[PDB]
């Protein structure tokens, strides 16, 4: 799949939900 | 694609009808705007790194997404976020120019919500990315051309949505 | 554009804020300016780091022939007692 | 895929609405299987059919 | 109006920062050569009257209908004025060869001139030809020695041709 | 009728230009210079400005009080639904059951989410047409 | 929405809208400018409803701003009158709609559940709604007054 | 467009052959689809079918 | 006053290339036109600008004539976002709050008080 | 702009003549003086960041009451404070640029032309920025007709200020 | 299912928003056809079973779908077909009460098409007796109400084609 | 250049006819007001430079990109010139307060600025918008007792806001 | 990885692994050891491998820290000396998979569209990275400065 690759399991982002305060 | 005159020929072409009064309404009102259409295009054209640079710098510039674990965060996902953003605000302007926004269903929005899905995309920070767009496009381009480039903007998002 | 600006190669004429082509003499567009630079060697691209263009292994010849040499069958015939306007 | 298979053994047919899989999932959710079968058999259905 | 030290410095500003090295050490260089500079428009401001009448000269030599009788380059007054319309042009050529940049040249001789000759009348490519006649005449006055110290000047005479042709185009 | 402007009449420099020299002389109106821009009317009683006897404030909100039909029928409706509101508020307040099962959500969560719509449950049912 | 719960209501039983129900939309239709008015009244005077209702839950059951208590500090103040202005606009809605069934639908169905994870106690939520009933009947008239607490006294059942 | 997905260098030596008119069209595709770029997006992620 | 024509202003053009700007403003000072109207002791001003019944004028100098125009504006006008490096923001969603953001009533809070 | 170069162009075409020898000298007197301005520029551009945040500090500590204030004006809080490095980023910008054009050009064009109409309205001192100038010119670091070509253009600006 | 009214609730609740000038101009445009529907409704439901009669005898009663072989032959697809038509025009008759045709989506549509293909009945013989159905109702109702009503009929016929 | 009683008058002789009672009795309750009108314009020239300073701080912190280098508002004259271009509007707006008509308004503040605009490159709509601004702080300090006897201006306000309105609708 | 892309360069003309490419993975994997010697080395050093390239781009590159410069600033500067720390990882990525395959998939494939998109001269991050490369290489040897610095000159040469 290659290195930089997106999973959800690794994602520690406020990117799917909006916390704006972070 | 069809434009304001192309579905107003269609209503009236689909009944075997001429073009009637209330045709000739909404073609006036399309003729009379065109000349604003043309010049708020213009000036989209000539600011659209501007543009997107100052949306994401608003948006999601600092936020955590573009951090290690943010779906935005090598150089390969921050270009292609950027060309995303480019693609609508040039199909935008498109829909803009036309009055119709039909251009926005059969080449942009068609398959992209599976797309974003399939790929692990947020469709929230997307969304307001978008949302930011507007904000600089309308404060660029003056009240009424900000208020036509916000409906498309607007479809844009809610068929993301 | 902006980054052959940046990075002082060239300067790219594109467009006024409101859409209209920038040009330095109004008659025609995206004319640009010149002068002290355009004719200047080493600097073919500057501000890139370590930019190997061309030969750089050595200078360049002196650049002289300042003499005009006389063109057999190939001078360009033109009209006699009028001029050529455009082409 | 528990709900399915309960209204086509006591019931005789699908699930009809998405209010009639809340009321099951939820029942599974704190009581489980015993509960449910109450449920399908001491049913209005059940007893008219 | 710049010269050529202002041209990276209007640049500058308007990204809002610093000169860096290489921009300096291309205008130490520029600087370096310096005195050639004023060698080129020293020998063309010593010989301008010379240039300006041979160039109309062979103009009217080789275009015999502009001093026709009812050519553009009839009556006393006529024939003053495309005298010195070449000597105008000659100046301001030496003032950007001096700057450096042209921008004098387009800012106050090339600005405008191209429907000024349409509304008089005026045949631009004639003046483009006087213009590149002139051209000529001053590259081929550039490059003798007549007691110079021996050296190169070729960067410096195709700005100075450069000039030339930036004004024959953009009059006609 | 008259030259071009600008042009003296009767001194043209294109008078006798040959054909090989001539340019066509581009066109100039009036249309830029400030004598011919038109001026408001004003002796025909047509002043183009704006000031008092032009003001107006008109209310929206509360722009006077609603029509004697909305009222009436509201006062009508009213008279409709306070019986089974009344009877529904009954049910509610006394439908004091217990719960069954572990709680899901917190100490809530038993077997029946609170205060769902039975008639979505009910409401909806299987018809066998010429039933079995 | 009335239409609405009688169309389901009609459609149940394979049959058209009898001339009651018919009757009843009608009523309703006509009587839509006044709850327009009313919902406009109560909508625009928000700030002072949250307000005033906040001050009489507060003072009338201190435990939950106390040292620890679920709304102790300003940030669970601040979301406690958030969700207080939550249900004024479900009230609103309700309004509008002639009917529990935006007020059910949204905000009713499930209560005790997220509020029992929450962590807050519901009482204390019956009486900030209550407290605000009473300050916003305060500023409508009786026959208003009287049709807007038949929503909040609904809410505060569902609540119980 | 390649902005996205390459680094520059890759595809270079053929966009210069192609401008100086050294190259029909049909060779550029050709090349094109025989480069390492096509290599690392139709044919790396996906089984031969 | 208003020039009369182009062919005026391609009249005057020449006054200054040759003789600078301090042969051309002499040669315009000394005409009879400004002796006539203002002769040495009057500061000028613009000659019936307004027709004295009409309400409207004929646009006064100073906004006929800005410093440059279109033939300059291609060259130094300014722009909009010109790549040019902003004092940033750092925070710009919690500037204003969204909908149900409790941050609206926390110049609520201190009103409601306990005493 | 104010250039040895454009004045001299300027001054040839008020006559309407051709470059004498006046004007040839006053553009050899700029070539054989761009050597120590240039590398002026060069020593004021490298040390930049550590200039600009001293002559910042030397501001705050010589008029405590710009950071206690409150009010838009003063740097009490931290946009006021990024305005002031701003500021004093604007006028080593502009002493920069007077460095190599070799005048004061630009610095006529960009600083002063309707300087104190921004500081009647929004009420700024200008002994705060004559007290930033003088830290810069008292803390640059440099030796001889460096320093003599750097000093004369801070003392221009702080002329102006006064 | 929702009406016009808890549409227009909806889209307003979903933003955190109280009604604004553009929600009371639609909730303005539902209260005055409100009576108007109700006229329709009512006379719809006194001629219910004349209606699907003509639409029936105009459409497909004398065509080759009645004779041995076609789909509806035998008394049992007979009183099917009639039942079926009697359901589309009472959801018609509750879409143009509520204003909204999402209860036809919910109750009607939802696997309809996959039903019919499954049991060979023929779909366009069906959008042609709706439509059909569709003159004889805007007939009977007149043009505003029949307009109404003819508005969720071709929803109808779009969600079975 | 009109005041309101001008008004009437000027369309009184085109149709060559003596004011009637009824445009009378509409110009004595005009006059009637009189005290409200200069309260008005006494209260807007008080704080003028408050007005101006505070809508272009309002506008630069709100749009940062006039003051960006290479935006219209960078350097110190084009940004003295935005200064003050919000204060002849404010003057003009104040002028035509006090006659009542929008007469001297457009004559000689809003006659010619859309191309002045144009010919220039200012955006127009980031002016409208100082306009708006300039707008909303002059009606928030009309409508404030300052020593002054409760009343209602409502009428007076409304006039005053749409002089301000007709400055922002025609520079854009 | 060198085993991945022997891997992929054989699995494209479906075959097997020639012995040349057996040879080399096994040339490979008898080196790995020393490779995880040197990512050590210029991992843990990393502090001062990027203090000190940033002082050598700031003081050979005074434009960028200059007033208004892109990395004027506290925040920017140290944005940007966040960004010659991604790069050293990178580079530590590559030593130890034997190819720079880590650095192009990651930093290198788009940089110069994302540098144009931020605004910062990409030559800038040339310089950065060059002085990066002359610090590093100072802390080792000959013949492993020789091989570390294989990689940095990768990186420069993408990032013109
Ligand atoms: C070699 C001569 C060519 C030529 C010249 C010509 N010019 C004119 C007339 C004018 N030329 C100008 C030009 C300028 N005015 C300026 O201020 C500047 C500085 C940038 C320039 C270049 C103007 C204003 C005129 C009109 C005024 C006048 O000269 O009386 C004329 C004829 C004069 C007339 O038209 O009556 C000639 C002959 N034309 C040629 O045929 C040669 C190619
Ligand atoms: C808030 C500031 C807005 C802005 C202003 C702006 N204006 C200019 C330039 C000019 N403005 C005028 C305007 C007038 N001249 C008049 O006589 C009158 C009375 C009716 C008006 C309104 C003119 C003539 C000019 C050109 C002269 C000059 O100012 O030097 C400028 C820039 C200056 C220039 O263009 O060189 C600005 C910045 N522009 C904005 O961005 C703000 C929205
Ligand atoms: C008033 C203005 C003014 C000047 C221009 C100079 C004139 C001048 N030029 C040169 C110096 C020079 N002049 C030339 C120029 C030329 N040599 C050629 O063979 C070409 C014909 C011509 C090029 C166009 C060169 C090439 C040098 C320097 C010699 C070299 O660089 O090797 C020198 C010697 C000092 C030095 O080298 O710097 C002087 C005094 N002085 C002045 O006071
Ligand atoms: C060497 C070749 C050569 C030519 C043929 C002419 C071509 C020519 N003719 C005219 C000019 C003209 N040509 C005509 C021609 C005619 N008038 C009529 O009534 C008939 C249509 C026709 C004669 C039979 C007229 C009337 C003018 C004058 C036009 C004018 O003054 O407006 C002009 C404009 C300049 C001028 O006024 O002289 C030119 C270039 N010139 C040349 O150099
Ligand atoms: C130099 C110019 C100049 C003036 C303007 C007046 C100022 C002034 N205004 C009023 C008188 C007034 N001024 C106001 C105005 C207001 N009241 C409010 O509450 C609002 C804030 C504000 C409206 C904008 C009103 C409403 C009255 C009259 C009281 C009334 O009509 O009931 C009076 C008392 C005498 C009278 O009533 O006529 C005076 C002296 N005098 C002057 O010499
Ligand atoms: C792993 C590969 C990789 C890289 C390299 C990367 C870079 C990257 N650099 C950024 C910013 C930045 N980078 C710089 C860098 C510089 N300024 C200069 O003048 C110098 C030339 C240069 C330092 C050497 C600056 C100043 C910013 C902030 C720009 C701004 O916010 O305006 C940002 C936006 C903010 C952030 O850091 O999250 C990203 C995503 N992301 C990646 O995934
Ligand atoms: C014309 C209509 C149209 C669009 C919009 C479109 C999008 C599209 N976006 C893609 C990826 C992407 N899109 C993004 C975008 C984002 N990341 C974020 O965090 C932001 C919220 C968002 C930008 C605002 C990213 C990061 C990728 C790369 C995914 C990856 O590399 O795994 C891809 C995969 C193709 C590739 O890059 O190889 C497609 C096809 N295609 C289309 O035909
Ligand atoms: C035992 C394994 C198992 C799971 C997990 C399961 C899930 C499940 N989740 C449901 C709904 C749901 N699930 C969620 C969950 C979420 N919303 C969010 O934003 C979050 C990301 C997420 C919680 C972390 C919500 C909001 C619904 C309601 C959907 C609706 O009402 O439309 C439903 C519909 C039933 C109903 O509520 O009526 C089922 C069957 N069923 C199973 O048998
Ligand atoms: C062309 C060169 C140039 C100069 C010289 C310039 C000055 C300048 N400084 C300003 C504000 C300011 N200047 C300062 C600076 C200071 N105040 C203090 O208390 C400190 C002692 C001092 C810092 C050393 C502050 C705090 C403001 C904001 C004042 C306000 O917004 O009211 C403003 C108002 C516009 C704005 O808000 O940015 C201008 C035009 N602008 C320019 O473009
Ligand atoms: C195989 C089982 C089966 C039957 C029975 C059947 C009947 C049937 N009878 C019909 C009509 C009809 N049937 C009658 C019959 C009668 N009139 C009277 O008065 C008498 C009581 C009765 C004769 C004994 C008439 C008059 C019509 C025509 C009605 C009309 O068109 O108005 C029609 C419509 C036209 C057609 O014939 O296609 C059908 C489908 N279809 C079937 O598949």
């Amino acid at each position: 799949s290659g290195y930089g690759d997106y999973s959800y399991s690794t994602d520690r982002t406020k990117g799917h939900v909006n916390q704006y305060y972070v | 694609m069809q434009d304001a005159i192309t579905s107003v020929i269609n209503a009236a072409d689909v009944q075997g009808k001429y073009l009637d009064a209330n045709s000739v309404e909404k073609l006036r009102g399309y003729f009379q705007t065109g000349e604003l259409r043309v010049r708020a295009a213009a000036t989209i054209a000539a600011n659209a790194a501007t543009i997107i640079k100052e949306a994401v710098a608003k948006s999601l510039l600092y936020s955590d997404i573009t951090r290690p674990g943010g779906n935005m965060y090598t150089t390969r996902r921050y270009a292609a976020c950027i060309r995303d953003l480019d693609y609508y605000l040039r199909y935008a302007t498109y829909g803009m120019l036309a009055g119709d926004p039909s251009i926005l269903d059969e080449r942009v929005l068609n398959g992209l919500k599976e797309t974003y899905n399939s790929l692990g995309v947020p469709i929230g920070a997307t969304i307001q990315a978008i949302q930011a767009m507007k904000e600089v496009t309308g404060s660029l381009v003056g009240s009424d051309a900000g208020k036509e480039m916000g409906l498309y903007f607007d479809y844009i998002c809610s068929g993301l949505s | 554009a902006n980054v052959a600006g940046q990075e002082k190669i060239a300067t790219i004429s594109g467009y006024t804020w409101d859409g209209q082509p920038q040009t330095e003499i109004p008659g025609k567009p995206f004319v640009k300016s010149i002068g002290a630079m355009d004719y200047m060697d080493g600097v073919e691209g500057g501000d890139v780091v370590a930019a190997k263009v061309g030969a750089f292994w050595k200078p360049k010849a002196p650049k002289e022939v300042p003499y005009k040499r006389p063109m057999g069958a190939n001078t360009p015939e033109l009209p006699y007692n009028t001029v050529p306007r455009l082409v | 895929k528990v709900i399915e298979l309960g209204t086509k053994h006591f019931l005789g047919r699908a699930p009809n609405n998405q209010a009639e899989i809340r009321f099951y999932n939820q029942i599974l959710a704190s009581c489980g299987l015993q509960a449910f079968i109450d449920m399908l058999t001491n049913s209005q259905e059940y007893a008219e059919i | 109006m710049l010269d050529a030290f202002a041209k990276v410095v209007a640049q500058a500003d308007a990204r809002g920062e610093f000169l860096s090295n290489t921009q300096i050490d291309a205008l130490s260089k520029m600087v370096k050569e310096g005195n050639q500079r004023l060698d080129i428009v020293n020998k063309v401001t010593s010989n301008a009257s010379a240039i300006v009448t041979n160039s109309a000269r062979a103009l009217f030599a080789e275009q015999p209908q502009l001093i026709q009788p009812g050519g553009n380059a009839y009556t006393s007054r006529r024939m003053a004025a495309c005298l010195r319309d070449m000597e105008i042009v000659l100046r301001y050529v030496s003032y950007a060869m001096i700057a450096g940049d042209s921008s004098v040249l387009d800012d106050r001789c090339l600005n405008g001139l191209r429907e000024t000759y349409q509304a008089l009348g005026t045949p631009g490519s004639s003046v483009a030809v006087a213009i590149q006649k002139m051209k000529d005449a001053s590259v081929a006055l550039a490059n003798d020695t007549t007691g110079t110290p021996i050296g190169d000047c070729s960067s410096l005479v195709a700005e100075l041709a450069g000039y030339f042709d930036r004004a024959a185009v953009s009059v006609v | 009728q008259l030259a071009p402007p600008g042009i003296p009449p009767g001194e043209d420099a294109r008078n006798n230009q040959s054909l090989r020299q001539y340019v066509a002389r581009p066109v100039e109106t009036y249309q830029k210079r400030s004598f011919a821009t038109p001026l408001p009317l004003t002796w025909t009683g047509e002043t183009e400005t704006v000031g008092a006897f032009d003001v107006v404030v008109p209310p929206q909100e509360k722009d006077l009080p609603v029509s004697g039909e909305a009222t009436s029928a509201f006062v009508k409706y009213s008279d409709m639904v306070r019986a089974e509101r009344k009877a529904a508020l009954q049910a509610l307040l006394s439908a004091s059951a217990a719960g069954e099962g572990r709680p899901t959500c917190g100490a809530e969560g038993r077997k029946f989410v609170s205060n769902a719509n039975p008639v979505l449950v009910n409401g909806v049912k299987c018809v066998e047409y010429w039933r079995k | 929405s009335i239409v609405t719960k009688s169309i389901v209501n009609a459609d149940a039983e394979a049959r058209y809208l009898s001339p009651g129900e018919l009757d009843r939309i009608k009523s309703f239709v006509l009587s839509g400018q006044r709850r327009l008015r009313i919902a406009q009244t109560l909508t625009e005077n928000r700030e002072r409803i949250v307000k005033q209702g906040g001050q009489q839950l507060f003072q009338r059951r201190p435990d939950v701003v106390s040292p620890g208590g679920n709304a102790y500090g300003e940030e669970m103040t601040a979301t406690c009158l958030r969700d207080l202005d939550y249900y004024l606009r479900l009230v609103t809605y309700g309004i509008i709609a002639g009917d529990v069934t935006p007020i059910e639908e949204i905000g009713l169905v499930g209560v005790k559940e997220m509020y029992s994870a929450l962590g807050t106690p519901i009482s204390g939520v019956a009486e900030g709604i209550r407290c605000m009933k009473d300050v916003a009947c305060s500023l409508l008239s009786g026959e208003d007054a009287a049709e807007v607490g038949f929503y909040f006294d609904y809410t505060l059942a569902a609540m119980q | 467009d390649i902005s996205t997905f390459v680094i520059g260098n890759e595809i270079e030596n053929i966009k210069i052959q192609f401008i100086k008119g050294q190259i029909s069209v049909k060779e550029m595709i050709n090349a094109l689809g025989k480069s390492s770029v096509y290599l690392k997006e139709f044919y790396n992620p996906y089984p031969n079918i | 006053r208003d020039i009369y024509n182009e062919r005026e202003k391609i009249a005057w053009s020449i006054i200054i290339a040759t003789q600078g700007l301090e042969g051309f403003i002499d040669t315009l000072l000394n005409t009879q036109e400004y002796l006539s109207n203002f002769g040495d002791s009057i500061v000028p001003f613009q000659r019936r600008r307004i027709i004295p019944q009409r309400s409207k004028g004929e646009m006064p100098f100073n906004l006929k004539t800005p410093r440059y125009g279109i033939e300059f504006r291609s060259k130094l006008a300014a722009t909009q976002f010109s790549w040019a490096s902003p004092i940033r923001r750092f925070r710009p969603q919690e500037q204003q709050p969204k909908a149900g953001d409790p941050a609206l009533f926390l110049n609520m809070v201190q009103e409601m008080g306990p005493g | 702009m104010k250039t040895p170069i454009t004045e001299a162009i300027a001054t040839a075409d008020n006559q309407g003549r051709f470059l004498s020898n006046t004007e040839l000298q006053a553009v050899n007197g700029r070539y054989q003086r761009a050597t120590a301005s240039l590398t002026a520029a060069k020593a004021l551009t490298g040390s930049a960041q550590r200039l600009i945040t001293g002559a910042a500090q030397a501001v705050y500590n010589k008029f405590p009451y710009t950071t206690q204030m409150p009010g838009p004006a003063y740097a009490s809080s931290a946009i006021g404070k990024a305005k002031c490095a701003r500021d004093i980023g604007y006028y080593l910008r502009m002493v920069t640029y007077c460095l190599v054009v070799g005048g004061t050009g630009p610095m006529d064009e960009y600083l002063v032309a309707g300087l104190e109409e921004i500081n009647r309205s929004f009420d700024l001192s200008p002994s705060w920025y004559i007290e930033a100038l003088q830290y810069i010119k008292n803390s640059h670091g440099l030796s001889g007709q460096v320093a003599n070509e750097a000093n004369a253009y801070i003392d221009y600006a702080i002329n102006t200020l006064s």
